[PDB]
């Protein structure tokens, strides 16, 4: 039984620079390797066969290097769409097919200020007994961002949950959603609902609110 | 797609389930076909492989014969039937193809159909409109969305205008709330002039609960 070890698990690089993903084989495979790229929210696809030959539709930037025990994948001047997870594949041992652990390639882009939006709970959700107020950060970088809820100048905690999307395949930016979940009663107990966002792209914390 | 994978969404541990995969734009009769599953967290595992005339069938040692893979050339369908299911087996199943007289390495993968085994019962999602505030005059850009709440298990498919709207759309990863049910928000950014002139409808589908909702979002009065 053959073992496909891949390190490091997570990698990062700027836009335009090259990346080398290492793949090590337990049985010194005789140049019988395949490299696969998995885009976010998408099925993995073949990048390199025979461990040195490029696939028909993939761009020349991707390159295959190495042999025997050790292999490497080279990405040249990677674009925003290159954000992905890369795996190895052996076919030397036909009975058991094994993959690598997977390298998570992230990218480094310039600073992007998030566009803040605020969403009141629908009047059909008020018949449910629970109210959900949603805060939206659309296209920002880096991932580091502070989102705080403000009601009548009250810092809400333990009731809100954040969610960060995977890095976009076009501009390589992040998207965050801060969901505030309350009861219908307390939703109508207060007048003004506000969302404050502190981010690197902003010169000063941007707050957006509604009074219902 | 080329390989579409219609199969079960939720099942009970100890029960059985038959997954199907159909090929559309290629011949599918000279290509070796295999089933490969990935559990969320980016762990990829190959479970089965079958030959062109089902002469050679290979299974993983974790499976040990528990799964049975067959294929029909006339109907262009690949079948994987799982007799015994465990909690660890819950994963995303990929219908995978091989390469014509080049290698025994894979080339093409389907969308993937995820199976989730759990003693818990299925629960339908509730959709609530995320209406866009009036702002940004006319030169600015506004955003609108849909909120999916209280659904189990994963996954849910959310799209806009039946696939007509694919740009500027962000479907946030599902977050797990204290009630034990999933909840996520899907948003999209559109120009302010489009509002009141263009109709935006988000379609949400939950296969295990058989929930198909076409929900329309208009600005609040």
């Amino acid at each position: 039984d053959i073992q496909m070890t891949q390190s490091p698990a997570s990698l990062s690089a700027s836009l335009g620079e090259t990346v080398t993903i290492e793949c090590r084989a337990s049985e010194d495979i005789h140049s019988r390797l395949a490299w696969y790229q998995q885009k976010p929210g998408k099925s993995p696809q073949l990048l390199i066969y025979n461990a040195n030959s490029l696939h028909t539709g993939v761009p020349s930037r991707f390159s295959g290097s190495g042999s025997g025990t050790q292999f490497s994948l080279k990405i040249n001047s990677l674009q925003s769409e290159d954000v992905a997870s890369y795996f190895c594949l052996q076919y030397y041992n036909y009975p058991p097919y094994t993959f690598g652990a997977g390298a998570k390639l992230e990218l480094r882009r310039t600073v992007a200020a998030p566009s803040v939006f605020i969403f009141p709970p629908s009047d059909e959700q008020l018949k449910s007994g629970t109210a959900s107020v949603v805060c939206l950060l659309n296209n920002f970088y880096p991932r580091e961002a502070k989102v705080q809820w403000k009601v009548d100048n009250a810092l809400q905690s333990g009731n809100s949950q954040e969610s960060v999307t995977e890095q976009d395949s076009k501009d390589s930016t992040y998207s965050l959603s801060s969901t505030l979940t309350l009861s219908k009663a307390d939703y109508e107990k207060h007048k003004v609902y506000a969302c404050e966002v502190t981010h690197q792209g902003l010169s000063s914390p941007v707050t957006k609110s509604f009074n219902r | 797609v080329q390989l579409v994978e219609s199969g079960g969404g939720l099942v009970q541990p100890g029960r059985s389930l038959k997954l199907s995969c159909v090929a559309s734009r290629f011949t599918f009769s000279n290509y070796g076909m295999n089933w490969i599953r990935q559990t969320p967290g980016k762990g990829l595992e190959w479970v089965a492989y079958i030959g062109s005339t089902s002469s050679h069938i290979y299974y993983a040692e974790t499976v040990k014969g528990r799964f049975t893979i067959s294929r029909d050339n006339a109907k262009n369908t690949l079948y994987l039937q799982m007799t015994g299911l465990r909690s660890e087996d819950t994963a995303l199943y990929y219908c995978v193809g091989h390469v014509r007289k080049l290698g025994a390495f894979f080339d093409y993968w389907g969308q993937g159909a995820m199976v989730t085994v759990s003693s818990a019962s299925t629960k339908g999602p509730s959709v609530f409109p995320l209406a866009p505030s009036s702002k940004s005059t006319s030169g600015g850009t506004a955003a609108l969305g849909c909120l999916v709440k209280d659904y189990f298990p994963e996954p849910v498919t959310v799209s806009w205008n039946s696939g007509a709207l694919t740009s500027g759309v962000h479907t946030f990863p599902a977050v797990l709330q204290s009630s034990g049910l999933y909840s996520l928000s899907s948003v999209v950014t559109v120009p302010s002039s489009s509002l009141g002139t263009q109709t935006y409808i988000c379609n949400v589908n939950h296969k295990p609960s058989n929930t198909k909702v076409d929900k329309k979002v208009e600005p609040k009065s």
